[PDB]
């Protein structure tokens, strides 16, 4: 598993792979690891798939109830705080999950990282999963806050491809998402076996 | 000490077509190095267009299949409709996660027809996570059956499915897997779900 | 535990305990609230003033938070409980959401709490009514009013307590666009509205003022006397 | 059980069930308590309805600890409950502090128990009034407790039937320099006033408290004292 | 005067008035008829509407594949009892994996309903029920009262102005055991029609039918689907 | 029940043309001691059901008590309904599984036989809640020694008669006596048929020790 | 049983709560209690209703803390319960914060308990009214008063109990704000009590006086001896005899 | 108003709610029970209020336990509650002490349960009376009667209902201590037929049962043919 | 004095009758159902010009496809609305699909008679549910007694009698949504005491293919221009 997310002038960009394994056996290569919480929030999965899916569904229903009651949409900080408080009460039992939460609100773009141990940190560049250490290198060498849209797309695709090249539990296809002011859109889903000829030549 | 689990073997398979679905399994029940029965199928009819298959620990299979039917009747009485395949999958996910800290030791596959009349296959893990696929194999010989399906259905590494072709493919893959897997194969049960309802078939395998 | 049903329906569909709570509220000291352009003003008339009493201990304008405050009319002991519930709710909200509350949010919480006491076993209704003023994060002033039955409304100007009808009649006429263009005019309007009921002039008036980014400020008697003298000088016309 | 209070305020501010409980108490048998320089004496009348009754089957004067004693006026069945609770409270205090409970602390705890029954759901107040005697720090004590829960410290007191005349007798006769024997003589004389019939050692009960502890006089000693008087 | 406000007070004549008032609540509901033959059981219900712009209230409910009920009285109590019955049937099928017999369900209903009529500050269920079922011993028609008493019937009518239907059934009992399904349905329709005012007639809008049988699960017919049964009547 | 203590060995069962037959021995072993030698491990539930259980004996007695009271209570009503073998099989499976999940199992393996409505029933329930049905059954070491012999016969001739099933039962008991360390030479048989349930015992087997002379 | 329920905690058609007025009517019969605030201390003066000759710290003044004291009027059996609760509240605050409790927090914490009884539960309220005196680092010498309904307020001179209105009028006439000392406050208390009691002349046995003062960085709560009250009474008598001339 | 709760004594020492409950039993149809040399026989007249009810509806003879039989009168719901209570008591005894409960013990336990309802204002007394009959090889035949007050007694022949006194007058003439169950089965049907009043209670049905050594200690309903024989004998005697 | 759960001599609970009496003091709400959608219109009682009309909300959003209009004691409807919202979200969480209008109505109506001596008295609020589901536009009515029905055109409140009388002649099965809006506004104008002026009324519609929608001012004057 490797998922990354970075924040720049025109919003947030999220990228993920698609392989899921059970031991040394590859169960599937069509997993959708960017969880679509709302038309205005995005979340990722890393660690346990069941835990991420269940607790982010609970978060989605709480967000909808809040919006119904208060006639206003929830913010990214509040959503991350809710998710952090729902998993601290099962501390030590054995949950395993680490998620970025991405959105846009009154204070601009937002990108938070929450994991089951208890951390909740805001940032401008995150990567989680087994192959994250391979994506930090490329992303750090290429990242700047004044990137254009196409340049940011290219950076995310290249970072994920380089992560899957050297990691054994990472692979499949690269799924890309862009969070803007008026909601998110789905950019592309590119197969690694074609990025190989695109990049090498 | 006391161990609450045993492994009873079993293989389940599902293929989704253009306007049909197929769920197949074997009928051997084992434990350790012994054979309990040769006439124990693993497919259960949920609705006139939905079938479920379970494998793993047998007691959990029995109790889970009773719980699912009770919940379906509850839903039909409260909502005045028959439950849909997507709704069945979404409810089974929650049921499975309810036992997160003492899990069911079951592998589940759901096959049927969706609301536009096309085949649907959903696969689960013992904890609840599910996914919609096009074909899926689970149980003892999943690792042997999956590459064949990837090669023949998905056309991997090569330079529509009819019903008859799918039937032949299912029979062939179980005939091949009976050769090498210890836990698999006394008879083969096939359930075909289509517009007219659910049809059943049986085939004979090796006995040793 | 005690599980008697205290409040129940009567023929013609009335709830008598809630009506008697209304009657209890209609005997308190008058409280007037006005919503200006950049200022919100609250005023209370002191029912009894004695020279042997400390004023700091009998104030009827409290601060629920750094941006929300309220005045009440009715039974004092009930208000002392409702206020301390609202404070805890404000702190819990700021902890969980990382954002100061909205005036509507806190008035909704108070209204729900007050309504839940007219449908429970072994309880009697709260005998208080409330005016809640504040400023939202976007800078919009807010005035709300809450009823012992559990209903709340937004107002431009309002009065509760005894003699509230006369003050409402005065405000229906004297509340205009030109009368709230500056803070002095708004304060004078509040004082004049209170003067329709209070006796002995400004010696029996407590006045509080809030602005967009400042905390609640209690006006000293000298400022009240200055304003009253100016209002009396305006009678010479 | 009923969860509402059966004792409530009257439009003039009176608690009426308490007045009725004291009305019950004022119809009980007389009791006298006298505090002297060496100890305390408690006396009570023990007339019984017939000769078939066993005179020694039940007692009115009872010990709470080695140094505390009780008498009562009112209803016997309530007196028994109060005695049981007082004994349990004294034992709890001893278990905690490894020291005998002082008289004032016991009277406070018993008065608290008696007050709990005035502001509780579905119960009626006790219909008994108590006299407590004890010895602590080298000096004696004498306390009275009422059905409402209020306690007082006395020097000489009378209670029950015709207690006003008993109080007048004690006022005109009590002196602070009496020894214990003069106190016993005065107590028996006070019981003699307004007595019905001829009194013997079988129809009165006496108990004393001094340095050695609390003890209840045997009928032989009561006979000696009656002969002396 | 003072013996009629509580359910735990005996009248000097040995009666409980709150139970009688709960009985009076049932008599104000619309009529319902139930009858059986050697092979089938049938419930016929007459529905009511508040106005021409409102749909007619439901009166036949599904309890289990072999059990159905019909209602007269308070609706919410009927819903509560129906949910209790459904839960009991589900529990029986879970534990023993066979259909619950009808008489053993009626015993449970009576046992549940008797408890409120004995304790302080509680009220009887003000609903009457007709229960149609089929099991290994054949068709069954049961009738339930608010006083926790139940009866086993050959045919029975409950609701307002239901004496006329009872008289018709008493006259025509003899033919029921030999009638087939269609004639049994027509007999029930005639008995139900005996309760209508002379200016009002049966229509597909206000008639509901529920049938259970040997090789037939409990089915409900409403609206146009009751047209074949009305055809040929009279 | 974390430890078994006094235990039973094995139960055998086979179905024939018009009923079922079950067999079990009469020994309760405490470890390796062979302590109680005349105990009965076969039960008659009602006029068409019989039960035989192996494993801990205290748990078997407890289930006897519970099942007997349940049958008596359901018979008191007099409504014309009675439990079938399948209802008992399902109830036993539910009870065993419900007790497994509390981590406090009942250490038993049970064989239910019955004959109702012209159809015969032979079912198997396990300690963990594994339950199934088969034409022949054997628990414990009988699963290894006796099951091959029963299945060899049942494959060639699917439908037996009463005498053939009886004789097959004694042959299996003799083999078990030869090759099992916790066995005994006195056993007991129960047969359920259209007439009802009939228990016969104690019986015995004739052995052969000729090979002792070729050593 | 609805038949025997007395419905304590309900409103009246005029919006009143009859049990509370009945409790307040009960309080108006107890002994007079008076509190005066000065520049260097504060004092409580109470009337002794126990005057039987055979009767054997103080009768109606209790110590709650190192810095506070209180006196009650009404029904003593409930005053004991309230005092025992006040002590526990103060100890809990000290345990939590390792500092002494301020006066107003203690008064508020008790008045909450008093109001809870009047709003729900089915039981009757407490028929007692209290006067509190103490010292606090935030505000200094203070004086508070409570009611059965849960209402409190600070004062500079107050009186509760029998003949409260006459005492309040006399205090309004004679109290000089900002110019009082303990020596003058004691004389004012003696004068008001003498003008309130139903006796021809005051006596030292019928009154108890407690003074709270702050010396050497520590609070001192002192109950005056009889031979000091006798001298105070003699001084008042001489001043009154020479007052008119 | 001394008659509104079960926890109030009248100024003369009576609890009126229990008497008002007894008046409910006094308006029911009669049931009798006769104890003989080797068994007990119960007989009830069951009134039919319509021709639509099936035969065998609203049965008033219950099987509490294998060796115990019960016959009720009064409100039928209260009787059906007490039958379940008695069934639970017998089941608990068998599962705790290992053998069948003696009848004198079950009667005492049910009587204490019934009496527990006549002390509080939060519940009301039962409006039912009933008879318990049993036969044991060790204890002989036994017959007990229980009361809404909670009083339990043993009898040789008893009757409960509206026609109690006439039925007792007829039973006193039997001399039942020397004859078997077969004669008693005819005599109970005869007594039931003569105590019935057909001009006010128009129609009725006869229900009979026994427990004895002829059943080997089991409580059973009388076989049909014996029932018609007894009915014919009673009718020809009545003629 | 009597309990909360006593029957009347003619078999009715007193408290339910009193609550139904209390219903008839609220403002008039009118709902109309057509094959093109459902419309809800409600009256506002502005008691003073110093009040803000926008603070009075009597038409709420249960869900994106279900809306509710209420009358009676307004403060009591908050609990029912909260329960309805929670049940719809629970249904979506478990089954991943939208609840129907009838199921929401049953879930809300199961709370009606759950009171005793927890709630101590009935609710005394009447509700109209308007929604769009697999069967099309649907309008449901629910009252304090716990009974709910399906309607074609309903009027609740103080002037329900005359409004229903007018709806009887006005309504027909072929109405267009625009005609339904016009007719509802005409009836509301007839039954009100004040003058309809696009400020003291509230109007909402639910149509297939789009969510629950609340009319703003400009549409209100545009529609009222014809009246």
């Amino acid at each position: 598993t490797t998922t990354l997310a970075f924040k720049f002038r025109h919003g947030v960009i999220v990228a993920a792979d698609s392989r899921a394994t059970a031991g040394a056996y590859i169960a599937s290569q069509t997993v959708k690891k960017v969880i679509e919480i709302n038309p205005y929030l995005l979340g990722t999965m890393a660690g346990g798939a069941a835990d991420c899916s269940f607790w982010e569904r609970l978060l989605a229903r709480q967000c909808r109830i809040y919006e119904l009651r208060n006639k206003e949409r929830i913010s990214v900080a509040a959503a991350s705080k809710l998710l952090a408080n729902m998993v601290y009460q099962y501390k030590g039992m054995g949950l395993s999950m680490g998620t970025m939460i991405c959105g846009w609100d009154k204070r601009g773009p937002g990108l938070y990282y929450v994991d089951s141990e208890g951390n909740r940190i805001s940032g401008a560049t995150f990567s989680v999963g087994s192959g994250s250490v391979y994506a930090y290198g490329v992303m750090d060498r290429g990242y700047s806050y004044d990137l254009e849209v196409e340049q940011a797309y290219d950076l995310a695709r290249r970072a994920i491809y380089q992560a899957t090249y050297r990691d054994a539990y990472s692979g499949g296809a690269v799924n890309l998402y862009h969070v803007r002011e008026d909601g998110w859109i789905r950019v592309s889903s590119d197969n690694v076996a074609d990025l190989h000829e695109k990049y090498s030549g | 000490r006391f161990s609450p689990y045993v492994f009873n073997g079993g293989t389940i398979l599902a293929i989704a077509g253009e306007d049909f679905a197929i769920v197949a399994s074997d009928t051997r029940l084992s434990e350790g190095f012994s054979i309990h029965t040769r006439d124990s199928p693993k497919c259960y009819k949920l609705t006139d267009k939905t079938v479920i298959g379970c494998s793993g620990f047998h007691g959990d299979c029995l109790t889970l299949t009773k719980i699912i039917e009770a919940r379906l009747k509850m839903y039909k009485h409260s909502n005045n409709k028959a439950m849909t395949t997507g709704a069945i999958a979404a409810m089974l996910s929650t049921i499975l996660y309810s036992r997160r800290f003492f899990p069911y030791y079951v592998y589940n596959i759901i096959g049927g027809l969706d609301e536009e009349g096309k085949g649907a296959v959903y696969s689960f893990d013992p904890v609840g996570s599910y996914q919609r696929d096009s074909f899926k194999a689970g149980g003892s010989a999943s690792a042997m059956l999956q590459p064949l399906l990837d090669n023949q259905v998905g056309f991997k590494n090569m330079q529509p499915l009819s019903l008859d072709r799918a039937m032949r493919l299912v029979k062939d893959v179980f005939i091949s897997a009976a050769e090498r897997d210890v836990y698999t194969g006394d008879a083969l049960r096939i359930c075909i779900v289509t517009k007219e309802g659910i049809r059943e078939e049986t085939v004979s395998l090796r006995k040793d | 535990s005690y599980d008697r049903a205290i409040t129940v329906f009567s023929p013609d569909g009335h709830l008598f305990q809630v009506e008697y709570a209304q009657e209890a509220v209609k005997k308190g000291s008058t409280a007037v609230g006005v919503r200006g352009r950049d200022i919100v003003v609250l005023g209370v008339e002191k029912k009894s003033v004695a020279k042997l009493q400390d004023e700091r201990t009998v104030r009827k304008i409290c601060a629920l938070d750094d941006n929300v405050c309220m005045a009440f009319a009715g039974l004092t002991a009930d208000a002392r409980i409702v206020i301390n519930r609202a404070r805890v709710e404000c702190q819990s909200h700021r902890l969980t959401v990382e954002d100061p509350v909205t005036v509507e949010y806190i008035t909704r919480y108070i209204a729900s709490l007050k309504q839940r006491y007219t449908q429970s076993n072994g309880r009697r209704p709260f005998g208080i009514s409330a005016l809640i003023v504040g400023f939202d994060f976007d800078g919009t002033p807010r005035l709300y009013q809450t009823d012992p039955s559990g209903t709340y409304h937004a107002w431009k100007a309002n009065a509760i307590g005894r003699g509230a009808k006369s003050v409402r009649e005065f405000l229906e006429k004297n509340y205009t666009d030109e009368a709230i263009e500056t803070d002095d005019l708004t304060i004078k309007l509040v004082i004049k509205a209170l003067l329709e009921v209070v006796q002995s002039g400004g010696k029996n008036i407590e006045l509080a003022v809030m602005r967009r980014d400042q905390s609640l400020k209690i006006l000293n008697p000298e400022e009240i006397e200055k304003y009253v003298a100016e209002i009396e000088k305006e009678k010479e016309e | 059980g009923y969860s509402f209070s059966l004792t409530t305020f009257s439009p003039s501010g009176k608690l009426v069930q308490i007045e009725y409980a004291l009305a019950a108490v004022a119809g009980g048998a007389p009791s006298v308590g006298i505090k002297a320089a060496n100890g305390v004496v408690l006396a009570t009348e023990k007339k019984q309805k017939s000769i078939l009754y066993d005179e020694r089957s039940v007692h009115k004067v009872e010990p709470i600890t080695k140094h505390i004693g009780l008498v009562y006026s009112g209803m016997g069945p309530d007196y028994r409950v109060l005695v049981h609770r007082a004994r349990k409270l004294a034992q709890q205090y001893y278990l905690v502090y490894q020291e005998p409970i002082p008289t004032a602390q016991l009277v406070q705890r018993v008065a608290s128990v008696m007050q709990e029954y005035t502001q509780s759901g579905g119960v009626r107040p006790f219909g008994v009034s108590l006299l407590i005697c004890g010895w602590n720090e080298g000096r004696p004590y004498l306390f009275q407790s009422d059905p409402s829960g209020a306690y007082f410290a006395w020097k000489a007191t009378a209670m029950g039937k015709n207690y006003v005349n008993g109080k007048t007798f004690l006022e005109k006769r009590y002196n602070e320099d009496l020894e214990l024997e003069d106190a016993i003589h005065t107590a028996i004389l006070t019981l003699k006033e307004s007595f019905e019939g001829q009194m013997t050692e079988d129809n009165i009960e006496v108990g004393i408290c001094n340095e050695a502890g609390f003890r209840r006089l045997t009928p032989t000693e009561v006979k000696d004292y009656l002969a002396a008087i | 005067n003072q013996y009629d406000n509580d359910v735990t007070v005996w009248s000097p004549q040995g009666r409980i008035h709150q139970i009688e008032y709960a009985m009076e609540a049932v008599k104000q509901g619309s009529a319902t008829v139930g009858l059986k033959s050697k092979t089938h059981a049938v419930l016929v219900a007459l529905k009511r509407a508040q106005s021409e712009l409102a749909a007619h209230q439901k009166k036949i409910l599904h309890v289990d594949n072999h059990i159905g009920i019909s209602i007269a009285g308070l609706t919410a109590d009927a819903r509560l009892l129906c949910n209790f019955m459904r839960q009991e049937c589900l529990d029986s099928r879970f534990v023993f994996d066979r259909p619950l017999p009808v008489s053993r369900l009626v015993s449970l209903i009576g046992s549940k309903t008797q408890i409120p009529t004995q304790r302080y500050g509680r009220r009887p269920y003000g609903v009457g029920l007709l229960i149609a079922g089929y099991d290994d011993m054949g068709p069954h028609i049961f009738q339930t009262c608010p006083s926790a008493n139940y009866f086993d019937c050959r045919a029975m009518s409950i609701g307002a102005r239901s004496q006329s239907a009872r008289t018709y059934l008493e006259r025509h009992m003899s033919e029921f055991m030999e009638c087939n399904l269609n004639e049994l349905v027509k007999h029930g329709l005639r008995a139900l029609r005996e309760t209508l005012p002379a200016e009002q007639d049966l229509t597909t809008k206000n008639v509901s039918i529920g049938i259970v049988g040997k090789d037939l699960e409990f089915t409900i017919y409403d609206d146009d689907d009751v047209s074949p049964f009305l055809e040929g009547l009279e | 029940t974390q430890n078994p203590m006094v235990t039973g060995t094995s139960v055998l069962g086979v179905k024939f043309e018009g009923g079922v037959v079950i067999a079990a021995d009469m020994l309760g072993s405490y470890g390796s001691l062979a302590r109680f030698r005349n105990i009965s491990r076969i039960m008659r539930v009602n006029n068409s059901t019989m039960l035989g259980a192996s494993g801990d004996y205290a748990d078997f007695q407890y289930l006897k008590q519970v099942l007997g009271q349940m049958v008596i209570d359901e018979e008191l009503l007099g409504d014309g309904h009675s439990y079938s073998p399948r209802a008992i099989h399902s109830w036993l499976t539910r009870a065993m599984y419900s007790r497994r999940s509390k981590m406090n199992p009942l250490w038993n393996t049970m064989v239910i036989g019955g004959y109702a409505d012209g159809e015969s029933f032979l079912g198997y329930v396990d300690m963990l809640g594994v339950a199934y049905e088969a034409p022949s059954l054997a628990t414990g070491y009988g699963a290894y020694l006796a099951q091959p012999l029963l299945r060899e016969v049942l494959e060639k001739q699917p439908v037996l008669s009463q005498t053939e099933a009886r004789d097959l039962v004694e042959r299996c008991m003799r083999v078990l006596y030869y090759r099992d360390a916790r066995s005994y030479n006195r056993f007991q048989t129960a047969t359920v048929t259209e007439k009802g349930v009939e228990i016969e015992g104690p019986l015995s087997t004739e052995t052969n020790w000729d090979i002792a002379h070729m050593i | 049983s609805r038949r025997y329920d007395s419905r304590t905690t309900i409103f009246s058609p005029e919006g009143r709560l009859y049990q509370v007025e009945y409790a307040m009517e009960a309080i108006g019969h107890a002994g007079t209690c008076l509190g005066i605030l000065a520049n260097d201390g504060v004092l409580l003066a109470a009337e002794r209703r126990n005057i039987h000759k055979l009767l054997d710290f103080s009768e109606k003044i209790y110590k709650l803390n190192e810095d506070m004291a209180c006196s009650v009027a009404g029904i003593t059996s409930d005053a004991n319960v309230l005092t025992n609760e006040l002590r526990l509240i103060a100890q809990r605050y000290l345990l939590q914060y390792q500092e002494p409790i301020p006066c107003e927090q203690l008064v508020t914490a008790l008045c909450d308990i008093k109001q809870a009884y009047t709003q729900f539960g089915g039981k009757r309220p407490f028929g007692v009214s209290l006067l509190y005196i103490g010292w606090d680092k935030h505000y200094g010498f203070q004086l508070y008063q409570s009611d059965p309904s849960g209402n409190y307020g600070g004062w500079k001179a107050t009186c509760i109990g029998n003949n409260s209105a006459a005492a309040v009028s006399m205090l309004k006439q004679d109290y000089k704000e900002g110019e009082m000392t303990l020596k003058s406050a004691l004389a004012l208390a003696i004068k008001v009590l003498n003008k309130t009691m139903d006796v021809s002349k005051l006596s030292a046995e019928k009154v108890e006086i407690a003074t709270l003062t702050r010396e050497n960085g520590k609070t001192v709560i002192r109950v005056l001896k009889q031979k000091e009250v006798e001298q105070l009474i003699k001084k008042h008598e001489e001043e009154e005899a020479k007052a008119e001339r | 108003g001394y008659d509104l709760s079960a926890s109030t004594f009248s100024p003369d020492g009576r609890v009126f709610q229990v008497e008002y409950a007894m008046k409910a039993v006094e308006n029911s149809s009669t049931a009798i029970g006769i104890r003989c040399k080797d068994g007990v026989v119960f007989g009830v007249e069951k009134l039919v209020l319509s021709k639509l009810y099936e035969e065998g509806s609203n049965k008033r003879l219950f099987n509490v336990d294998r060796h115990v039989g019960m016959a009720v009168a009064g409100l039928l719901a209260d009787a059906r509650s007490l039958a379940d209570i008695a069934r639970e008591e017998a089941s608990n005894f068998r599962s705790n002490f290992g053998y069948n409960i003696p009848l004198k013990h079950l009667a005492d336990r049910v009587a204490m349960y019934v009496h527990a309802y006549t002390l509080y204002s939060a519940v009301r007394p039962f409006g039912c009376s009933f008879m318990l009959g049993s036969y044991s090889v060790n204890d002989g035949a036994q017959l007990y009667m229980i009361d809404p007050s909670g009083v339990s007694y043993g009898y040789w022949g008893c009757a409960i209902g509206k026609a109690r006194q006439a039925a007792k007058t007829e039973i006193e003439k039997l001399q039942m201590k020397e004859m078997t169950c077969r004669d008693i089965v005819k005599e109970v049907a005869k007594i039931i037929y003569i105590v019935h009043d057909e001009v006010k209670d128009k129609a009725f049905e006869l229900e009979l049962s026994w427990v004895g050594e002829l059943t080997n200690g089991r409580h059973e309903i009388v076989p049909k043919d014996i029932r018609e024989e007894a009915e014919k004998y009673a009718k020809e005697s009545l003629k | 004095d009597r309990g909360v759960n006593t029957f009347s001599p003619e078999g009715r609970l007193f408290q339910v009758e009193y609550a139904i009496e209390a219903i008839k003091l609220g403002s008039t709400a009118i709902g109309i159902q057509t094959s093109e959608g459902v419309c809800l219109a409600v009256e506002k009682r502005i008691t003073s010009p110093l009040m803000e009309p926008s603070s009075i909300e009597k038409i709420v959003e249960i869900d994106a496809h279900i809306g509710c209009a209420m009358s009676g004691l307004i403060a009591d409807a908050k609990t029912l609305i909260d329960k309805a919202r929670v049940e719809t979200q629970n249904h979506w969480f478990t089954y991943n699909e939208t609840m129907t209008v009838e199921s929401v109505t049953q879930a809300v109506s199961n709370l009606a008679l759950q009171f005793g001596e927890a709630m101590s008295r009935p609710f005394g609020v009447a509700l109209l549910f308007g929604g769009v589901d697999e069967k099309g536009p649907q309008l449901f009515h629910m009252d304090p007694s716990g009974t709910f029905v399906q309607c074609d055109a309903r009027a609740i409140g103080s002037a329900s009698e005359g409004a229903q009388s007018s709806l009887q002649e006005v309504y027909h099965k072929s109405m267009t949504l625009k005609e339904a809006i016009k007719s509802s506004l005409i009836i509301l104008k007839q039954v009100m005491e004040e003058k309809l002026n696009a400020t003291n009324i509230e109007l909402a519609t639910v149509q297939p293919g789009q969510n629950f929608h609340m009319f703003t001012k400009e549409e209100l004057e545009e529609v009222i221009k014809d009246i």
